[PDB]
């Protein structure tokens, strides 16, 4: 996904899918729609439900990546809070 | 069946979640986090995410909302400071649009302990009896002998 800004609807069916794969695909075409600067928050509570807690790297790195670029904006599955869905289970 | 299991700090969650999985009573820590786990009973397979309970874990509780098919709501029946602050967590989480059909199963724990509170006094205290809009039941249990724990399962499973 080179930049196609309408593609929301199908990324937040990718990224909970029961194979990690898919999940890590999605929230990579995520990043690379934003760094574009394309659509993004609809997606926020599918995003950070996988990941959160563990120490498997890959999904935890592709979440971390969505954490300096875009935090402040998207607000679904954030909201505004000192321990965020950015840093509570990062700890 | 997805199942999302909350409920204040040390309500017993996680006893209640390996009760289920091990038929054992482990040592808990804190969960800073979720546990999550599949449970057989009866040719259905539970998925039940512990979420914890503290205050920062609290707070992201709404990310495990989408796709619940069932809610354990877990208290502390010897604690009766904290009742009114369950009874404020849990009404709100009834205005989630994303928990909208989520079937509602109250545990009222650590019934072994001699001043529990009832299940009926707790039923009051939080509200249970103006629900209306879906499935509720409030079940006594002790996690640690496993007392109600099954029952829960049963009554969820008929959703």
């Amino acid at each position: 996904m080179d930049s196609e800004p309408p593609s929301e609807i199908s990324l937040k069916n990718d990224l909970e899918k029961g194979d990690v794969k898919s999940k890590t695909e999605a929230l990579k075409k995520v990043i690379i729609m934003i760094l574009n600067g394309e659509k993004l928050p609809g997606l926020l509570m599918t995003i950070i439900r996988f990941v959160l807690p563990l120490q498997d790297h890959t999904i935890k790195k592709l979440l971390l990546v969505f954490w300096e670029i875009v935090p402040k904006t998207t607000p679904d599955g954030r909201l505004l809070h000192e321990m965020i869905l950015v840093c509570d289970a990062y700890r | 069946m997805r199942i999302l299991m909350v409920g204040l700090d040390g309500a017993g969650k996680t006893t209640v979640l390996y009760k289920l999985k091990l038929g054992e009573v482990i040592t808990t820590i804190p969960t800073i986090g979720f546990n999550v786990e599949t449970v057989q009973y009866k040719n259905i397979s539970f998925t039940v995410w512990d979420v914890g309970g503290q205050d920062r874990i609290r707070s992201l509780w709404r990310h495990y909302y989408r796709n619940t098919e069932g809610v354990i709501f877990v208290v502390d029946s010897n604690d009766r400071s904290r009742i009114g602050e369950a009874r404020e967590v849990m009404q709100r989480m009834l205005n989630e649009d994303e928990l909208r059909n989520a079937a509602w199963l109250v545990f009222a724990n650590k019934q072994d302990l001699p001043e529990a509170m009832s299940a009926a006094e707790i039923t009051e205290k939080l509200g249970l009896h103006s629900i209306r809009n879906r499935p509720w039941f409030i079940q006594a249990t002790c996690a640690t002998s496993g007392e109600g724990l099954y029952e829960g399962l049963e009554w969820l499973s008929n959703s």
